RNA sequence: GGGAUUGCUGACUGAUAGUGCAAACAGUACUGUGAAGGAACUAAUGAAACUGGGCUAUAAGUGCGCAUUCCACCAAUACGUGAGCAUUCGCGCAUUACCAUUCUCCAGAGGAUUUAAAUGCACAAACCUAUAUGCCUUUUGGCAUAUGAUUACACUUCGUUA
């Protein structure tokens, strides 16, 4: 292909792809046109989109472990072909064929046989592209279900100006005048309050 | 035309190229063991006979709650 | 070519120029008006601009209005303007706002109007 | 619409007036270049009769100086402009006639006029 | 640096931002005459985007001591910036308004007023009920018996700026008395027209206008004015008087109280030429068609400056000024030619349907029978046809169908749709049925096939019948003709009898009646079949219809 | 005049060119006390200088992606979206396989040539920002008068009911 990327016109201006993954294809163009395959992942780049297909585009990849000479492993791997020089396979005559876009009832749209009577039977499935559910492997420590997480616990009934709400406590009441529901112990005891307490008690005593 | 303005300007233009400190404000980040810049601390007193005077209403104080323990509310939600 | 001549100023007349340009805002400008010198030779290709310096004077006017002195600063043709048409008061009275393009003529004239407002 | 007219890049860089020409020399009808004799205007005391009746004679000018003139484009047909008042019917609407103005032939400076007068161009004297 | 220089720099700002800038920095260094001068200042500073049209070609004299030299174009929106810096502006005066309200006379107050209606008027605050009613306290406090506070430009200035804001205000019934007090004592002709005008916005003073009419043609002419102050002149008297004559319009007709006084006006405008603007002349030819008033050689100056100007007026100007020509009867050559070639070397001739249905009504009641009109007549029906999808009212379907009417116009697949549109918003809330009337007189000037709302109109007289709160005039048997003779239901009868018992018609609509006396149950009841016989109206197809109810009526609706 | 979006704009340039800069960080590295100056570097291909050795001595197809026009839903007044290589001597991208047979000087060093494309250059189009008469103008202002030193006043009227 061109070696530039940057100069070629971005592709695919609306987002669909008559091409899904896992499904038979067949090759047009290369050095293996006639064989077939199934889509293994779809390379999406609107400038330049590839397809790699199940054992067919086989070029040895040098795995290179970490070494300055030649200290490399290698192994075949299936090189992306471009996503134009491939083409699906009807199931009928074996031969590639074109995917239209046709839209049945519901208003939704799936992918027909390129016929004049696009209806069932001659739409191809188009599987989903997402699977990664962490709903599965939950409720782990330090997690909060979703029922929780969506209480209303705030209401604004509350908070109006209560500059009365101390309850004189020595820095508990601090807070609710500059405006609480209980300070903790050892933050109290970080401001030590037993300076004064200790000369106290040595006077007195 | 006017100082602020100026100064205005410049910290505009600072806005960008900036991030994780690279290029020339590797070394200018070194001015602060040249100059005795002072960090973003908040002062707690002030030196009366040389001998610093904390003042006890400047002093931290931290407004934990009562019981982070058995909370049920955790820092992650589940998926 | 007043534009032109005002470019073509030998230093102490343009530093003269501009002092005038900042300072006219604050004395008297009646029937004051800058001009420029400039001397043609005749054995020709020198044309010097200059500036007519004004005269100032800090005259101390009496306002026959309301009972006080004011010391303000005028020119020689503007003072007899003023006291050849009836004086402090009838200047300020009949000359509106406009022709008075300085700042303390303005000020004693709101003076003199609300005092004699306020007199009446 | 990309209609571009460049405007600008257009200098209209000014040509010399060559106003030194205008009383001294015209253009006849065949194209020649005439002009008076010179070494008439005074001193005719010291001159014969012949000379001076040989002088009062109109010469055109000589081939090389004519072609430069040609070249230099001189098309004056008249030894002074005739003034467009003057002609009946044609006339000032408050000027009784017009003043005239009398003009004067001066022009030679090696910094500013008559580039055709000097040989080079002098750098001006310091600019103040 | 003092206060005298501030008020004269807020007079002499000449930019709205200079302006902004000296109301900003100078909050407290107010007073009241610095506000109201602020105020005053304001109106005049807002500057409008590119659609200024210039007027420096069209009068020699640049300006009659007052005018832009450029006034707009119809429609042109504000510049943006202007736009918000203004608002910001008016909204800080707003705020800085109360604290120095109080020391206010009537003439600040006037003028504040009246400002802050313009700034209305233009789009800027379009509210203005933050806080209007500290100035009308301090100017309706010290002008209760007319003290000894100003007076005379004042109540118009104010009057004129409630105009513009409206408020549905209090002191009109106390602001009665002192306006009809001082019109022949202190009021110019300007003021006498900015005063009219805000009774006539108002709707309030019916007794003011004779007066105000003597008063205004003492005063030495009514050539003091300018055009558009006599348009609004004109536009007064209609709106106040027009429709009161009209509704207990080419059969209205004038008064002579006030013709002699529109005579002046009339007068002054085809004298003022030269200086007058489509708006001006558009509100000038309603005023003249709504009044009845029919001057000679008006309208052709008029028409005269409509065409003076017909690139650069927008089609709402046009539709109104050929309305205008079309119901007071008038032709104007220049002007329909035109218009006809304009809109014919258009060639997407869309506008809104309204000003279609208003072109094909003035072309339709005029004598343009040319070859170039009927190819007019043509393409605004397809380019209205081409949108009946509005749900206001059959009003607009009904200048369409009057205009398409008035010409024989028998294109079919146009009928069909107007037809369905018809029929589509006539199950809706149709306010009357002669906007019926005229779509059945159009789909019956040409061949039609309309059965579909034939029944529908059938259902509305008898709902009409049964809600018994009709005209049922000779216009009711009109709309029982047209869907009787194209539908046949039998229950139509009840109408043909008992409106035709309390008759009050004589001819051309008994006639109606017993040509529709086929389709209807109605056998033969009518003794006006020999009065109509005595009349021959020989309009509808009576020959025809009478040789099933009166014999001699056959021989008697043709010959 | 100036500042940003768009250009089915370009007999403009194509990496020593075009902006100083097509680049991970160009007004950068670096130079200077400072004001200030101010680079080089795309992806393949791999010319010459240079230095060692040897020798001599079929202007086509087929796939994708859009744009134009048809259609049917449309805000219904400029197209708004959507099936369709349905349509166009359209545009961009992708792709096209030969099989010997030794009489070709070789190896390095170097980065020219060739190919590819504007985010470069010049403008253009809307958008936003910035008193009248006559004299001299010169991409535009200097000079007398007049609604005039004054807190005040005309205008965008939607009309339609035979
Ligand atoms: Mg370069
Ligand atoms: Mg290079
Ligand atoms: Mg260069
Ligand atoms: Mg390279
Ligand atoms: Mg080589």
């Amino acid at each position: 292909p061109q070696a530039l990327y940057r100069s070629i016109q971005p592709m695919f201006k609306t987002n669909r792809w008559r091409i899904c993954r896992d499904d038979l294809v067949y090759i047009l163009s290369g050095p293996d046109k006639g064989k077939t395959g199934k889509v293994l992942e779809i390379i999406k780049d609107t400038r330049t989109p590839q397809v790699i297909v199940e054992g067919r585009n086989l070029r040895k990849k040098k795995v290179k472990t970490g070494t300055g000479p030649d200290d490399f492993f290698v192994v075949t791997m299936e090189a992306p072909l471009h996503y134009s020089q491939v083409q699906l396979v009807d199931p009928q005559t074996g031969k590639p064929m074109r995917v239209i876009f046709a839209y049945t009832a519901d208003g939704t749209k799936v992918r027909s046989r390129k016929v004049p009577n696009p209806s069932t039977a001659d739409i191809i499935a188009t599987p989903s592209e997402e699977d990664p559910d962490p709903r599965v492997g939950l409720t782990g420590p330090k997690d909060t279900s979703a029922s929780l997480a969506r209480q209303a616990t705030y209401t604004p009934s509350a908070g109006f100006p209560f500059r009365v709400r101390n309850l004189e406590r020595i820095w508990a009441e601090l807070q609710p005048d500059a405006d609480x529901x209980x300070x903790x112990x050892x933050x109290x005891x970080x401001x030590x309050x037993x300076x004064x307490x200790x000369x106290x008690x040595x006077x007195x005593x | 035309i006017g100082r602020e303005a100026v100064v205005d300007l410049i910290q505009q233009s600072a806005a960008k190229q900036s991030g994780i400190r690279k290029g020339w404000q590797v070394k200018a980040a070194t001015w602060v063991k040249r100059v005795h810049v002072d960090r973003g601390d908040v002062k707690v007193g002030r030196l009366e006979g040389g001998e610093f005077q904390v003042l006890p209403h400047l002093r931290p104080r931290y407004f934990v709650p009562a019981d982070l323990d058995k909370f049920q509310l955790k820092p992650y939600v589940e998926v | 070519n007043v534009r032109q001549l005002i470019s073509r100023l030998i230093p102490p007349a343009r530093k003269q120029f501009e002092h005038l340009q900042a300072h006219r805002r604050d004395v008297v400008w009646g029937d004051t008006q800058i001009t420029l010198r400039v001397r043609q030779y005749p054995k020709s290709k020198d044309e010097r601009v200059s500036l007519v310096l004004p005269n100032w004077h800090r005259v101390r006017l009496w306002s026959e209005a309301l009972g006080r002195k004011v010391e303000l600063v005028m020119t020689k043709d503007t003072l007899r303007h003023i006291e050849d048409m009836g004086g402090l008061d009838a200047y300020l009275i009949k000359t509106p706002e406009s022709r008075l393009k300085s700042n303390p003529a303005s000020a004693v004239k709101w003076e003199v109007m609300s005092a004699l407002r306020r007199r009446e | 619409p990309q209609i571009h007219a460049h405007d600008k890049y257009k200098k209209e860089n000014p040509q010399p007036a060559n106003s030194f020409l205008l009383g001294r020399f015209v253009t006849d009808r065949n194209g020649i270049i005439w002009h008076r004799q010179a070494n008439y205007r005074h001193a005719r005391h010291a001159k014969s009769a012949s000379q001076l009746t040989r002088l009062k004679r109109w010469k055109p000018l000589a081939p090389a100086f004519a072609a430069k003139l040609r070249k230099l484009g001189f098309s004056e047909r008249y030894w002074a402009a005739p003034d467009p008042q003057d002609v009946p019917g044609f006339h000032s609407p408050r000027g009784r006639v017009e003043r005239p103005r009398r003009s004067a032939v001066p022009d030679m400076d090696h910094t500013t006029g008559e580039p055709a007068l000097r040989q080079s161009w002098q750098p001006p004297n310091r600019q103040r | 640096t003092t206060y005298t220089q501030l008020l004269a720099s807020i007079r002499a700002a000449k930019s709205l931002k200079r302006l902004e800038h000296l109301v900003d920095t100078y909050a407290d260094r107010f007073d009241a005459v610095h506000v109201a001068a602020a105020v005053a200042r304001l109106p005049h500073l807002l500057k409008y985007r590119e659609a200024d049209l210039v007027d420096m070609s069209a009068s020699a004299v640049v300006l009659p001591s007052g005018m832009t030299r450029t006034r707009r174009k119809h429609g042109a929106q504000l510049r943006s910036g202007s736009a918000e810096v203004a608002a910001r502006l008016a909204a800080r005066v707003d705020a800085m308004l109360p604290q120095h309200v109080a020391h206010f006379f009537p003439r600040q107050a006037a003028c504040s007023i009246w400002a802050f209606g313009e700034l209305r008027r233009h789009g800027v605050i379009e509210r203005m009920d933050s806080l209007p009613q500290v100035l009308m306290s301090v100017t309706r406090g010290n002008l209760q018996p007319l003290r000894v506070h100003a007076a005379g430009v004042d109540f118009a200035q104010l009057l004129h700026g409630l105009a513009k804001l409206g408020h549905n205000d209090e002191p009109l019934l106390d602001a009665l008395l002192p306006l009809v007090t001082e019109r022949l004592g202190s009021m110019q002709q300007r003021e006498l027209q900015m005063t009219v005008w805000a009774l006539a916005t108002l709707r309030r003073a019916t007794p003011e206008l004779l007066d105000e009419v003597a008063q205004q043609l003492l005063s030495t002419s009514t050539a003091f004015l300018l055009p558009s102050a006599c348009a609004s002149v004109f536009w007064s008297y209609a709106k106040t008087e027009g429709l009161a004559r009209l509704s207990p319009r080419r059969r209205a007709r004038v008064a002579a109280a006030r013709v002699k006084l529109f005579d002046s006006l009339a007068a002054t405008m085809m004298a003022q030429a030269l200086l007058l603007a489509p708006q001006d002349v558009a509100t000038t030819l309603w005023a003249c068609s709504v009044l009845g008033y029919h001057h000679s050689q008006l309208p052709a100056v008029l028409g005269d400056a409509v065409l003076r100007a017909l690139p650069n007026c927008s089609d709402a100007e046009v539709a109104s000024v050929l309305e205008s020509l079309a119901h007071l009867g008038y032709h104007h050559a220049p002007l329909m030619d035109a218009v006809a070639a304009g809109i014919l070397a258009e060639p997407v001739v869309s506008t809104e349907p309204v000003n279609i249905a208003r072109v094909l009504y003035a072309y339709g009641v005029l004598a343009r029978r040319g070859p170039r009109d009927l190819q007019l007549v043509g393409t605004l029906a397809e380019a209205l046809v081409r949108r009946l999808a509005r749900v206001e009212r059959l009003d607009t379907v009904a200048l369409a169908c009057r205009g398409l009417g008035a010409f024989a116009y028998d294109d079919q697949a146009v009928l069909a749709q107007v037809a369905a549109r018809t029929e589509q918003l006539l199950q809706t809330s149709t306010t009357g049925l002669e906007q019926l009337q005229a779509v059945l007189r159009c789909l019956d000037a040409g061949g039609c096939s309309y059965f579909q709302l034939a029944v529908a109109a059938a259902r509305m007289l008898d709902d009409r019948l049964r809600a018994g709160a009709c005209r049922s005039a000779p216009l009711a048997v009109e709309v029982l003709y047209y869907s009787a003779r194209q539908g046949v239901x039998x229950x139509x009868x009840x109408x043909x009898x008992x409106x035709x018992x309390x008759x009050x018609x004589x001819x051309x609509x008994x006639x109606x009646x017993x040509x529709x006396x086929x389709x209807x149950x109605x056998x033969x009841x009518x003794x006006x079949x020999x009065x109509x016989x005595x009349x021959x109206x020989x309009x509808x197809x009576x020959x025809x219809x009478x040789x099933x109810x009166x014999x001699x009526x056959x021989x008697x609706x043709x010959x």
